[PDB]
C-alpha cells in the first residue's frame, strides 16, 4: 500500500541488517562476545547467547532485509 | 433561531454562488480539471455533470441550494443548462454585488430582473429556425447534421457523420424522449467503428456459457422471455447434504431428490413457456444443466437495466420468483436471437411485441473513438430528439449572445441608472458560456466574443466561437444546432434564480 | 406441542428416582451408626433380591458405604440429565407455544 | 467540502505519478531493480510492473486509483509493457504541469498528444517487422520467452515453458482463426514439482483419485466422463455415516457399493468413459472398492471443476445417474494418468483436443514463491503472442523506439506549429524518459546512453538495434533481440496521454467533502 | 444583581437600550416584510426546510429570544391574525418604529408615564378619526372584484407580484360560498395544494379538496356515511408459530387466509356499519380494499392526521384504530362526495356545500409546495382578510394612505397638546412613515421624498406608496383610488394592539 | 528485573544450594571484580581478554588459598562437629545449630559412608517438624517419619512392612461419584450395583496379595480416590494405609527408602515395594 522507495530504505534494510549482522558476530565466534538474550514477551526473560538464531526468535525484529537474512541464516 | 440580514448575509450569498458556478464551468464542455469523487462508502463520482456531483455537494447555502433545484430545473427538463444557468445567475449574482453596494438594492433588482428576460425570450424565440421533412432536410438531415453536429466535436473518425444516420432512426422510433434511457449505445466488443447498429427493441451486451451453451438456441423467431430478479443453481438449491449410509443406495439417494428441486424451478418456468429465461443473477453448476438438457435458452448476468430496458422493448416483466412461473410476467420478440459479437456473446431482441426501447449497438470494440462518439451521440440524441421535438433551432457558442448583449446595452441609454446595468450587465452575462469553450476549444475568447460582438454588431446573424470546428463563424451555419425552447428555459432558469436571491440578504435559519 | 412435553416429560421422571436416593442415603447413614454400633450382636442382614442372604457385620457396612456412596453419586447422575432435559423444553417452548397458537 | 483550484489540484496530482512511476523507473526491464511488497498483515513479497505492484500496493489518489484502473487493459492482453506506460505517462504528466507552468491549457496539451502518438504510432508502424509466422513466431517467443524465462523466476530461460508458452497459445490461436483469449490459455503451477516440472496443458489437470492405487491405476479411453452423478455412489464432499445398525448390515454395505460400482461402472462405462468424473465426495472405502472392482474413480471433485471440465469440453455434465448420454460426459482429447511430481499423487490429466474452451498450461515449482515468479512470466509472454498472433507485429523495444518514435514526434513539433508543437516537443521526450531510465535503472549514465542510440538516431533510422536491456556491452535491440509485440508498444501508447486526458476530464475539481472518502 | 439576587434579564440597559433593540432588529425585519415589497425572507424550519416568506408568525415561531421584548409582542401579531389577516405583519413594526422614539425621549429624559399615554392618548384620536378614514365599504361578498380589490392588498402586505389573480381566485374561490354575516368558514374554504400544473393553473373546487388518493370504487352515496380511521386495517393475521412461519405446517395456512375475510368482515362490517365511504389514517387493506371495491366503499389509502382532521373535524369524523369490525361514529356530514383530478391527481371530494355548511375548498395546482407556501401565506390572509365579518368593512385606504392622513392630524394634534405629552402624542403620529420609509427603499427611494411628498399630498387617504415606481418619485399611488383597500377593522386592531404592548414591553424593567 | 541485577538474584541463590554460605559474601564478591572493571574498561581492556585472566586466576588464587585453609577429620564426628560448631561458633547460628550439631552431623555421619564424608547431599536427609514439640523434641529419625495415617481396620503397627505404593484408584472409576452407577431409575441402579461394590474389594484384595504391609497412597486428587469403605475393606487387609500423600514423598520415598511408584496391581513389585522394618504412628513429643 505504501511505497518504500530506494535509499531511505536501503538505509532502513541495511541500517537494521546491519544492526542484525552485529549482535550475532559479536557472539559468533569462539570468543565471540555474548549477548543477552531477552524476552519481552515475559518480563526480560533471558539468557545470553552467542547464536543469532535465538536473538531473531527473542527480540523480534523487523526489517525486509532481516526478515530475508532471517530465513537465510 | 438563527439568521443573518444585511449585505454580508448578501454577499453570503454570492459568495456560494460564483464558487459552485465555477464547477460546472466547462464541466459539460469537453476539458477541464476532474475531481473523481469517491464517497465514504468508496463511491467515486467523476460525473460529466456537476449535477451529479452537485447531488453529491451539500450547500450551507439555501441560497446556493436553489440553483440546486433550479440547475436541476434546468437539469430534470433537458440535462443541459445546469452548468449553463449555474454559471448564469452566479453571473447576475456577480453582476449586481457591486451594484447592490451601489445601490441598486432595492427591489428594482428584481423588477429589472423579468423584462431583460422578457425583452429576450421573444426576441430568442424569434431569431430561431424551424425545418420540416422536406424542408432543409429529410427531417433526417436534420438530425443527420444535429448528430453529426454532435458527432463533431470529439472528431474520432470520419465515420461520426455516418455514425449520424445511425442513431436518427431509433431516435426516430422512439423520440418519446429527449433522454437516451430508452435506445441508448451499446459498446459492442469486436466489429469495426464502420460497422456499428441499432436494434429495433433490446439486445444485451454479455451472455454467458455454460453446458451445452453453443447448443442453447440462440435463435428464436420468438421468445417468451423470462425476466428473473433471481437465479438457479446447486447453491440456490444445495447439491451438498450428507446421509447416514447402510445401504449405498442412500449414497444415490441424498444426490438424486435434491438435483429435482433446481430443475423443478426452471421447468416451472420452463413450462410456463420461457424459451429465453434470463437470470440478471449466474446460473450455476447443475442448474444450467437443466437450461441445457431443457434445450430452452438460459442466460445469466444479464443487464438488469437491460433486463428493465427489457421489458420496456419486449414488455415482458422481472420474475423475482422462478417458481411456477407464467408468460404475462414472461417477455416478448419476434426475434429472439443471439450472436458474439467479437468475445461478448450478444443476446438480439427484437421483433418485440412492443418497444419502449431501441438501442444502438457501437462496434469497434475500441476504448478510445467509441467512448468518444458515445458521449457525442448522448448528446445527439439531446439535441437529434429535441431537434425533432423542437425544430425551430437556435445556435451556441455567442451566436445569439452577442446580437442579445448588444439588443440590451443597445436599450441602455434609454433606461441609464441602476436598472441600465441590468440592461448592460445582464447583457454582459451571456458572453462567459461561450468564454468556458473558447479555453475549452482553446481560444481567447475575448477577441473571439470581441470581433463576434462587432460580428454581431457590423455582422449578427450567427457568428460565434465554434468549438467542434475549434474556431469562430455563424454557428446555425457552422450548424452549432440546439432549439430554442431550451434557450428560453434556461433563460428564465438564469434569470429566474438570481432575482429570488438578490431580493433575499434576509434568510432565516433555525434548528427548531 | 408434544415435543416441548417429553423433555418436560423425562426431566421430572428421572428426578423422580432421583430424590427418594436421600432419604435411602438418609437411611444409609442412620444404618452406619448401627452398622458401627452392631458388633453382629444380633444377626445382620442385606437384603438385595428376593433372597434374604447371609450376611455378616464387617461386609455390611462398606456396601451400605458403597449404597450410601452409590446412592450419593446418584444424585449427580440426574442433576447432569435434568438441565438436559430441562433444557429441550425451553427450546422449543417460544416455538411450539406460538406454534400452539398459531 | 475544500476545493482545489485546477492547476492546484494538478499540481497535486502531478504529486502522485511521480514516486509512483519512479517506483518503475529503477524497476524498468531485468537492468530495473523489481518491486518488493510488504504488509500490515506481515507479509514482505517482491512484485513487478505496474500491476502486481500498484495492486498489491494500494492507491490513495485518483491518479494512482487510475493507474491500476489504467494499468489493466495492458497486462489483460499484452501482458509486456504494463510498468512501461507508468513511467511514460507520469513523465507526460509531468510534461503536463510543466507546459501549464509554461503557461499552456491543460486542454491544449492532451490536445496535441493524442495524435502526437499517431507521429509515433506512424512512427512505430514502420518499426522492425509487422510480421511473424508459426515457425518464426517460435522463434521470437522463444526470444520473449528467453527475456520472459530469464528475467524473471529464474534468469535462466527454460526452453519448456518457452515453448509451453508458444504451443498452447497457438492451440487456442489457431482454434480461434490467429485470435486468442488470454482467459483460454491458463497457467497454472502446483509446488511440489519443479520450475523444471513445467507442462504444456491443453485441457484441464487434476488429481487422479485414489483411494487406493494399487486396486489399478490406470487411464482409460482418451475421453473424460464429467459427471454431476456417480460413477460409484455418491456423496457431496461431506460426512457420510457409515454404520450399521446390526452385525449383518455389516455384510451387505461392501456388496452395495460393489452392486453400484458395477452398475456405475456399467452405467457409466455405457455412457462412456470409464474414467468418470463424480462431482461427489465418497468414502476412502468404498472408492477403493470400486477401485479394488476396477476403474479408478474421481471423487471428492471441486463444484466448479466438473462443470469446468465440461464447457471447455464443450460437452454437459450428467446430473442424474439415471440420466446417461457421453455428452453429459466430458471430452478428453486424451484422459492421461499423470504422476504429479516425484513428491506426490498421480494426477490425470485431461488433455482436450476434443474441445478446450480452456486451456491450462501446467508447471510445477520448488516453492510457491519461485512458481508464482514463473507464473508470472508465462501468464505475461502468453499474453504477447496472445495479441501478437491477432496481428503478427513486432517493434524493437527498449529505448530504441523510445529514442525513435520521439523522432518523428519532436521533429513533427516544428512541422506542427502553435501549441502542438509543444505538444509534439514534450509529448516525445516522455518517450526517451525509459532508455534514460532503463539506464537509469542499469548502472548507466542514460543522457550519455540515450546520446549513444541517439547518434545511430541520426545515423541510422529506428534500430531494429538499440541499447542493450539486459546491460550487454552491446548495444542493439537485435543483438540484444529486444522486440515487443508491434501491437504492445502501441497498445502501450495507447495508454500514456489517455490518462493526461482522463486527468483533465471535466471542469469539477471541487469535492463535496468526499473525493477519496 | 449588584448582589446575587433575584431573577431579571431586563432593566437598566435592557429596558432603556437592549429591550427597545430587542424591539427593533425583527420590526426591522417586518418593515418591508409588509405592505407593498419586493423583499423575501429565506427560512429554514425545524425541517431545515428552505422557505421564503415575508410573513412573520413563520419567521416569528421559530424565532428565539431571552427577552420577552421581542418575545411578548408577536401574540399581537398573532392576536391580529387571530382577528384577520396581514397588517399583521404591519402590527409589530409599528410598535418597534414608535417605540425607539421614547428611548429617544428616555435620552432626552421623558418619563414612562409621560411617555406612555400620549400614544395609548392618540391610540384613540387614530382610532377617532380612523372612521373618517372610512373611504367606502364592502358592497358584494358575492361579487368577486368587490373582494378582490380588497384581497389583493393583504397578499400586497405580503408580496407585490402575484396579488392579482390571487385575490381574483380567492373571490373566485367563493368567500362568496358564505354569508360573512358572522357565518364565514375557513375550515369549509380550504386552501388545498396540487403539487402539479400552474399556480395560474391552481382552482377553487367547491367541496373539501383532499389530493389524498380516491382509492377503489367511490363513495357509496353522496351523502356519505364517513368511517374515518386513525387505522382501521392494521392486519388481521398474526404468524408467531414455532418458526414463525410454520412449524406444524397447516397451522399457517390458515390465518394468511383466515386474516383476509376478516379484513371482509371489517370491510363487509364497513358495509356493515353503514360508512358510505371508509377513511384510513393507517394503510389500505388490498383484500379489505378488494371487499372494500365489492362493497364500493370509497377508501383512502393513507389519510394525513390533516386529513383525519379536518375529516373528524367537519365529517364529525372520529379517526380510530380499529383491529374490530368497524362502528360508525364519524358518521356522515357531505352530502356529495367525490374525485376529482385537478393538476391530474385523485382528489378526494366532499361537499356539502349549504351556504353555511358550505364548502369551497382553494385547490392549489402548483410544481413547487415553497411556492404554493408562501403563495398561501398571503392567502392564508386574504380570506380572513376578507374575514372581517361585517358584510360592509368600512372600507379604507389600503397600502398605507391612512398613515399620512393621521400624521398631519395627530401630530398637529400632539402639536395642540401641552406639555411632555406633547412629543408622546407628536411621536404617536410620526410612527406612521416608517413603512413608507421601509417600503419605500424596496421602491427604491428616500423616505423624507416620500414623506415630504406624502405630506405634501396632504389629506388624501388616497396618496400613498408600497413597491412601485409611483412609490418613488411621486410619493403617490391610489392606495385607495385603484382599488387599493382596507377594512376598517385591521387598522383599529394594527393600531390598538402594537400600541398597548409599546406602552406595556417598556414598563417593565424585570 | 534489572538483568544483571537478575544475576545477582541469581548469583547468591546459587551459593545458597552451593553453600547456603557466604551468599551475602558472594554478592561482596562480585562488585569488588566489577569495581576493576570499567578500570580496565577505561584501560579498554576486551572482555575475552578481561575474563579470560581472571577464571584462570581464581585458580591461581584457589590454590594459594587452599593450602591457607586447615584439613580437618571429615571421618571424626566429633572434627567434624567441633570444626562445624567452632565454624558454627564463628558464625551466625549457635543457638539451636550448636545444639542440633549432635543432630545434625550425625544424620550427616549416617549419610557419610566415607571418611572422605564426600560432599553429604542432603537427599536422603529429611527435614520434618511438629508444631510445638520442644527443640529437644526434635531428633533425626533413622526411617520415614510420614505425615498421618489411615486406618479403619487397617493395621496401626506393621513391621518388615513391605510398603505399597497406589498410582491406580481403589474405589472403581469415578463416574457420578466415586464409583460405577447409570440410572434414571432403581432396577437401572439395582442391577449394575453388583458390579462396582465387588471388583474393588478384588482391587483391594490383590493388594495384600501383592504383598503390601504398608501403603502409600498419594493424594485423591494425584488419585482418582479411594473409597474408604472399600479401603475400609482395605484397611480390613490389615495393610498400614498411608494415604493422601505428596508425589514428592512418594518420589521420596520412592528415591530414599525405597518405595517406589505402583500404578498397577502386577506393578507391585518389592522394588516398588519398601521395606519398614517398623511402621508405627506416634503421637507424642
Amino acid at each position: 500500500a505504501d511505497e518504500e522507495r530506494a535509499e531511505t530504505a536501503r538505509l532502513t534494510s541495511f541500517i537494521g541488517a546491519i544492526a542484525i549482522g552485529d549482535l550475532v558476530k559479536s557472539t559468533l565466534g569462539p570468543k565471540g562476545m555474548d549477548k543477552i538474550l531477552l524476552s519481552s514477551g515475559r518480563d526480560a526473560s533471558l539468557m545470553v547467547t552467542n547464536d543469532g538464531a535465538t536473538i531473531l526468535k527473542n527480540i523480534g525484529v523487523d526489517n525486509p532485509a532481516a526478515k530475508v537474512l532471517v530465513d537465510m541464516s | 433561531t438563527d439568521s443573518s440580514q444585511g449585505i454580508p448575509q448578501l454577499v453570503s450569498n454570492i459568495s456560494a454562488c460564483q464558487v459552485i458556478a465555477e464547477a460546472v464551468r466547462t464541466t459539460l464542455g469537453p476539458r477541464g480539471m476532474d475531481k473523481l469523487i469517491v464517497d465514504g462508502r468508496g463511491k467515486a463520482t467523476i460525473s460529466n455533470d456537476g449535477a451529479t456531483i452537485l447531488k453529491l455537494l451539500d450547500v450551507v447555502h439555501p441560497a446556493a441550494k436553489t440553483l440546486v433545484d433550479i440547475a436541476k430545473s434546468q437539469d430534470a427538463e433537458v440535462g443541459d443548462g445546469t452548468t449553463s444557468v449555474t454559471l448564469l445567475a452566479a453571473e447576475f449574482l456577480k453582476q449586481v454585488k457591486p451594484y447592490v453596494e451601489e445601490g441598486l438594492h432595492p427591489q428594482i433588482i428584481i423588477r429589472a430582473f423579468r423584462t431583460a428576460t422578457q425583452l429576450a425570450v421573444n426576441k430568442i424565440k424569434e431569431i430561431a429556425v424551424t425545418v420540416k421533412k422536406a424542408d432543409k432536410v429529410e427531417q433526417r438531415k436534420l438530425l443527420e447534421k444535429c448528430a453529426m453536429t454532435a458527432l463533431s466535436s470529439k472528431l474520432i473518425s470520419q465515420q461520426k457523420a455516418f455514425f449520424a444516420k445511425m442513431v436518427v432512426d431509433a431516435v426516430m422510433m422512439l423520440d418519446d424522449l429527449l433522454q437516451l434511457k430508452m435506445i441508448g449505445i451499446k459498446k459492442v466488443q469486436g466489429g469495426a467503428l464502420e460497422d456499428s447498429q441499432l436494434v429495433a427493441g433490446v439486445a444485451f451486451k454479455k451472455t454467458f456459457s455454460y453446458a451445452g451453451f453453443e447448443m442453447q438456441p440462440k435463435k428464436y423467431h420468438n421468445p417468451k422471455i423470462a425476466l428473473l430478479n433471481v437465479e438457479l443453481e446447486l447453491k440456490a438449491e444445495k447439491d451438498n447434504a450428507e446421509i447416514r449410509v447402510h445401504t449405498v443406495e442412500d449414497y444415490q439417494a441424498i444426490v438424486d431428490a435434491e438435483w429435482n428441486i433446481l430443475y423443478d424451478k426452471l421447468e416451472k418456468i420452463h413450462h410456463s413457456g420461457a424459451k429465453v429465461v434470463l437470470s440478471k443473477l449466474p446460473i450455476g453448476d447443475v442448474a444450467t444443466q437443466y437450461f441445457a438438457d431443457r434445450d430452452m435458452f438460459c442466460a445469466g448476468r444479464v443487464p438488469e437495466e437491460d433486463l428493465k430496458r427489457t421489458m420496456m422493448a419486449c414488455g415482458g416483466s422481472i420474475q423475482t420468483s422462478v417458481n411456477a412461473l407464467s408468460a404475462d410476467v414472461l417477455g416478448r420478440c419476434q426475434v429472439f436471437e443471439e450472436t458474439q459479437i467479437g468475445g461478448e456473446r450478444y443476446n438480439f431482441f427484437t421483433g418485440c411485441p412492443k418497444a419502449k426501447t431501441c438501442t444502438f449497438i457501437l462496434r469497434g470494440g475500441a476504448e478510445q473513438f467509441m467512448e468518444e462518439t458515445e458521449r457525442s451521440l448522448h448528446d445527439a440524441i439531446m439535441i437529434v430528439r429535441r431537434a425533432i421535438k423542437n425544430d425551430s433551432v437556435v445556435a451556441g457558442g455567442g451566436a445569439i449572445e452577442m446580437e442579445l448583449s448588444k439588443y440590451l446595452r443597445d436599450y441602455s441609454r434609454t433606461i441609464p441608472g441602476k436598472q441600465q446595468l441590468l440592461i448592460g450587465a445582464y447583457a454582459k452575462a451571456l458572453e462567459i458560456i461561450p468564454r468556458q469553450l473558447c479555453d475549452n476549444a482553446g481560444f481567447d475568447a475575448t477577441n473571439i466574443l470581441n470581433k463576434l460582438r462587432a460580428r454581431h454588431a457590423q455582422g449578427g446573424t450567427w457568428y460565434g466561437v465554434d468549438i467542434n470546428n475549434e474556431d469562430i463563424a455563424d454557428n446555425f451555419e457552422a450548424f452549432v444546432w440546439e432549439p430554442a425552447m431550451v434557450r428560453i428555459n434556461a433563460l428564465t432558469a438564469a434569470s429566474e434564480a438570481a432575482c429570488l436571491i438578490v431580493s433575499v440578504d434576509e434568510t432565516i435559519k433555525n434548528p427548531r | 406441542v408434544e415435543k416441548y412435553q417429553q423433555l418436560q416429560k423425562d426431566l421430572s421422571k428421572s428426578m423422580s428416582g432421583r430424590q427418594k436416593l436421600e432419604a435411602q442415603l438418609t437411611e444409609n447413614n442412620i444404618v452406619k451408626e448401627e452398622l458401627a454400633l452392631l458388633d453382629g450382636s444380633n444377626v445382620v442382614f442385606k437384603l438385595l433380591g428376593p433372597v434374604l442372604v447371609k450376611q455378616e457385620l464387617g461386609e455390611a457396612r462398606a456396601t451400605v458405604g458403597k449404597r450410601l456412596d452409590y446412592i450419593t453419586a446418584e444424585i449427580k447422575r440426574y442433576e447432569s440429565q435434568l438441565r438436559d432435559l430441562e433444557r429441550q423444553s425451553e427450546q422449543q417452548r417460544e416455538t411450539l407455544a406460538q406454534l400452539q397458537q398459531e | 467540502k475544500s476545493r482545489l483550484m485546477g492547476l492546484e489540484a494538478l499540481k497535486s496530482h502531478i504529486m502522485a505519478a511521480k514516486a509512483v512511476a519512479n517506483t518503475m523507473r529503477t524497476s524498468l526491464g531485468p537492468n530495473g531493480l523489481d518491486k518488493m511488497m510488504v504488509d500490515k498483515d506481515g507479509d514482505v513479497t517482491v512484485t513487478n510492473d505496474g500491476a502486481t505492484i500498484l495492486s498489491m500496493m494500494d492507491v490513495d489518489h485518483q491518479i494512482a486509483k487510475l493507474m491500476v484502473e489504467l494499468s489493466k487493459s495492458q497486462d489483460d492482453e499484452i501482458g509486456d509493457g504494463t510498468t512501461g506506460v507508468v513511467v511514460l505517462a507520469g513523465a507526460l504528466l509531468e510534461e503536463a504541469e510543466q507546459l501549464l507552468d509554461r503557461g499552456i491549457h491543460p486542454i491544449r496539451i492532451a490536445d496535441g498528444y493524442e495524435q502526437a502518438a499517431r507521429v509515433a504510432i506512424e512512427h512505430l508502424d514502420k518499426i522492425s517487422d509487422s510480421v511473424l509466422v508459426d515457425i518464426k513466431d517460435t522463434e521470437p517467443l522463444i526470444q520473449t520467452a528467453k527475456t520472459t524465462l530469464g528475467s524473471k523466476v529464474v534468469n535462466s530461460c527454460h526452453r519448456q515453458m518457452a515453448e509451453i508458452a508458444v504451443n498452447a497459445v497457438l492451440t487456442v490461436a489457431d482454434m480461434e482463426r490467429r485470435d486468442v483469449d488470454f482467459e483460454l490459455i491458463k497457467v497454472e503451477g502446483k509446488v511440489g514439482g519443479r520450475l523444471e516440472d513445467t507442462k504444456l496443458i491443453k485441457g484441464v489437470i487434476v488429481d487422479k483419485d485414489f483411494s487406493h492405487p494399487q486396486m489399478p491405476k490406470k487411464v482409460e479411453d482418451a475421453k473424460i466422463a464429467i459427471l454431476t452423478c456417480p460413477f460409484e455412489p455418491p456423496k457431496p464432499k461431506t460426512k457420510h455415516k457409515l454404520d450399521v445398525t446390526s452385525v449383518e448390515d455389516y455384510k451387505a454395505l461392501q456388496k452395495y457399493e460393489k452392486e453400484k460400482f458395477e452398475e456405475m461402472i456399467q452405467q457409466i462405462k455405457e455412457t462412456g468413459a470409464n474414467l468418470a468424473i463424480c462431482q461427489w465426495g465418497f468414502d476412502d472405502e468404498a472408492n477403493h472398492l470400486l477401485l479394488q472392482n476396477n476403474l479408478p474413480a474421481v471423487r471428492w471433485v471441486g463444484g466448479p471443476e466438473i462443470e469446468l471440465i465440461a464447457i471447455a469440453t464443450g460437452g454437459r455434465i450428467v446430473p442424474r445417474f439415471s440420466e446417461l448420454t457421453a455428452e453429459k460426459l466430458g471430452f478428453a482429447g486424451l484422459v492421461q494418468e499423470i504422476s504429479f511430481g516425484t513428491t506426490k499423487d498421480k494426477m490425470l490429466v485431461i488433455e482436450q483436443c476434443k474441445n478446450s474452451r480452456a486451456v491450462t498450461i501446467f508447471i510445477r515449482g520448488g516453492n510457491k514463491m519461485i512458481i508464482e515468479e514463473a507464473k508470472r512470466s508465462l501468464h505475461d509472454a502468453l499474453c504477447v503472442i496472445r495479441n501478437l498472433i491477432r496481428d503478427n507485429r513486432v517493434v524493437y523495444g527498449g529505448g530504441a523506439a523510445e529514442i525513435s518514435c520521439a523522432l518523428a514526434v519532436s521533429q513533427e513539433a516544428d512541422k506542427c506549429p502553435t501549441l502542438e508543437q509543444y505538444a509534439m516537443r514534450a509529448f516525445a521526450d516522455a518517450l526517451e524518459v525509459i532508455p534514460m531510465a532503463l539506464s537509469e535503472n542499469s548502472g548507466m549514465n542514460p543522457i550519455q546512453t540515450m546520446t549513444e542510440v541517439r547518434a545511430r538516431q541520426v545515423k541510422e533510422m529506428n534500430p531494429a538495434l538499440g541499447i542493450d536491456c539486459l546491460h550487454k556491452g552491446t548495444n542493439d535491440m537485435k543483438q540484444q533481440h529486444v522486440i515487443e509485440t508491434l501491437i504492445g508498444k502501441k497498445q502501450q501508447i495507447s495508454l500514456a496521454t489517455q490518462m493526461v486526458r482522463m486527468i483533465l476530464k471535466i471542469d469539477d475539481i471541487r469535492k463535496p467533502g468526499e473525493s477519496e472518502e | 444583581m449588584l448582589k446575587e439576587g433575584a431573577k431579571h434579564f431586563s432593566g437598566l440597559e435592557e429596558a432603556v437600550y437592549r429591550n427597545i433593540q430587542a424591539c427593533k432588529e425583527l420590526a426591522q425585519t417586518t418593515r418591508t416584510a409588509y405592505g407593498p415589497n419586493g423583499m423575501n425572507k429565506m427560512v429554514i424550519n425545524h425541517l431545515e426546510k428552505l422557505f421564503v416568506t415575508n410573513d412573520a408568525a413563520t419567521i416569528l415561531r421559530e424565532l428565539e429570544v431571552q427577552h420577552p421584548a421581542a418575545k411578548m409582542i408577536v401574540m399581537a401579531s398573532h392576536m391580529q391574525e387571530q382577528e384577520v389577516g396581514d397588517g399583521t405583519n404591519f402590527v409589530l413594526v409599528f410598535a418597534g418604529a414608535l417605540l425607539e422614539l421614547a428611548e429617544e425621549l428616555l435620552r432626552i429624559g421623558l418619563s414612562v408615564s409621560e411617555v406612555i399615554e400620549g400614544y395609548e392618548i392618540a391610540c384613540r384620536k387614530a382610532h377617532e378619526i380612523l372612521p373618517n378614514l372610512v373611504c367606502c365599504s364592502a358592497k358584494n361578498l358575492r361579487d368577486i372584484d368587490e373582494v378582490s380589490s380588497l384581497l389583493r392588498t393583504s397578499i400586497m402586505s405580503k408580496q407585490y407580484g402575484n396579488e392579482v389573480f390571487l385575490a381574483k381566485l380567492i373571490a373566485q374561490a367563493c368567500v362568496s360560498i358564505f354569508p360573512d354575516s358572522g357565518h364565514f368558514n375557513v375550515d369549509n374554504i380550504r386552501v388545498c395544494k396540487i403539487l402539479g400544473s400552474g399556480i395560474s393553473s391552481s382552482s377553487v373546487l367547491h367541496g373539501m379538496v383532499f389530493k389524498k388518493e380516491t382509492e377503489g370504487d367511490v363513495t357509496s352515496v353522496k351523502d356519505a356515511k364517513i368511517a374515518v380511521y386513525s387505522c382501521p386495517f392494521d392486519g388481521m393475521i398474526t404468524e408467531t408459530k414455532g418458526t414463525v412461519l410454520i412449524k406444524t405446517a397447516e397451522e399457517l395456512m390458515n390465518f394468511s387466509k383466515g386474516e383476509e375475510n376478516l379484513m371482509d368482515a371489517q370491510v363487509k362490517a364497513i358495509a356493515d356499519t353503514g360508512a358510505n365511504v371508509v377513511v384510513t389514517g393507517g394503510k389500505v387493506a388490498d383484500m379489505a380494499l378488494h371487499y372494500a371495491n365489492k362493497y364500493n366503499i370509497m377508501l383512502v389509502r393513507l389519510n394525513s392526521k390533516w386529513d383525519l382532521r379536518r375529516l373528524c373535524k367537519t365529517v364529525g369524523a372520529t379517526a380510530l384504530p380499529r383491529l374490530t369490525p368497524p362502528v360508525l361514529e364519524e358518521m356522515g356530514h357531505c352530502d356529495s362526495v367525490y374525485l376529482s383530478e385537478v393538476g391530474d391527481t385523485q382528489v378526494v371530494v366532499f361537499k356539502h356545500e349549504k351556504e353555511d355548511g358550505a364548502i369551497s375548498t382553494i385547490v392549489l395546482r402548483g410544481s413547487t409546495d415553497n411556492l404554493m407556501d408562501d403563495i398561501e401565506r398571503a392567502v392564508d390572509d386574504g380570506v380572513n382578510t376578507f374575514k372581517v365579518l361585517t358584510r360592509d368593512k368600512r372600507l379604507v385606504p389600503g397600502g398605507g394612505a391612512t398613515e399620512i392622513e393621521l400624521a398631519k392630524q395627530i401630530t398637529s394634534y400632539g402639536e395642540t397638546c401641552p406639555g411632555l405629552e406633547q412629543y408622546a402624542i407628536k411621536k404617536f403620529a410620526e410612527a406612521f412613515e416608517a413603512i413608507p420609509r421601509a417600503l419605500a427603499e424596496n421602491s427604491g427611494v428616500k423616505a423624507n421624498e416620500v414623506i415630504s411628498k406624502l405630506y405634501a399630498v396632504h389629506q388624501e387617504g388616497n396618496k400613498n406608496v408600497g413597491l412601485d415606481i409611483e412609490a418613488e418619485v411621486p410619493a403617490v399611488k391610489d392606495m385607495l383610488e385603484a382599488g387599493i383597500l382596507d377594512t376598517y377593522l385591521g387598522k383599529y386592531w394594527a393600531i390598538k394592539l402594537a400600541t398597548n404592548a409599546a406602552v406595556t414591553v417598556l414598563r417593565v424593567d424585570q | 528485573l534489572h538483568p544483571a541485577a537478575r544475576m545477582l538474584v541469581e548469583l547468591s541463590k546459587a551459593q545458597d544450594i552451593e553453600a547456603g554460605d557466604g551468599t551475602t559474601s558472594v554478592v561482596i564478591i562480585a562488585g569488588s571484580l566489577l569495581d576493576s572493571c570499567t578500570k580496565l574498561l577505561q584501560k579498554g581492556i576486551h572482555p575475552t581478554i578481561i575474563s579470560e585472566s581472571f577464571q584462570k586466576a581464581l585458580e591461581k588464587g584457589i590454590e594459594i588459598l587452599t593450602d591457607m585453609s586447615r584439613p580437618v577429620e571429615l571421618s571424626d564426628r566429633e572434627t567434624l562437629l567441633n570444626s562445624a560448631t567452632t565454624s558454627l561458633n564463628s558464625k551466625v547460628v549457635s543457638q539451636y545449630s550448636s545444639l542440633l550439631s549432635p543432630m545434625s552431623v550425625n544424620a550427616v555421619m549416617k549419610v557419610i559412608d566415607p571418611a572422605t564424608a564426600t560432599s553429604v547431599d542432603l537427599r536422603d536427609i529429611k527435614i520434618v517438624k511438629k508444631l510445638g514439640g520442644t527443640i529437644d523434641d526434635c531428633e533425626l529419625v533413622e526411617g520415614l517419619v510420614l505425615t498421618q495415617k489411615v486406618s479403619n481396620s487397617g493395621i496401626t503397627r506393621v513391621e518388615k512392612a513391605k510398603i505399597g505404593l497406589i498410582q491406580f484408584c481403589l474405589s472403581a472409576p469415578k463416574t457420578d461419584m466415586d464409583n460405577q452407577i447409570v440410572v434414571s431409575d432403581y432396577a437401572q441402579m439395582d442391577r449394575v450395583l453388583r458390579e462396582e461394590r465387588a471388583y474393588i474389594l478384588n482391587l483391594v484384595k490383590q493388594i495384600k496379595k501383592t504383598g503390601c504391609n504398608v501403603l502409600l497412597i498419594q493424594k485423591s486428587i494425584l488419585r482418582d480416590a479411594l473409597s474408604d469403605l472399600a479401603l475400609h475393606f482395605l484397611n480390613k487387609m490389615k495393610i498400614m494405609v498411608i494415604k493422601d500423600i505428596e508425589r514428592e514423598d512418594i518420589e521420596f520415598i520412592c528415591k530414599t527408602i525405597g518405595t517406589k511408584p505402583v500404578a498397577h496391581i502386577d506393578q507391585f513389585t518389592a522394588d516398588m515395594l519398601g521395606s519398614a522394618e517398623l511402621a508405627e504412628e506416634v503421637n507424642l513429643n
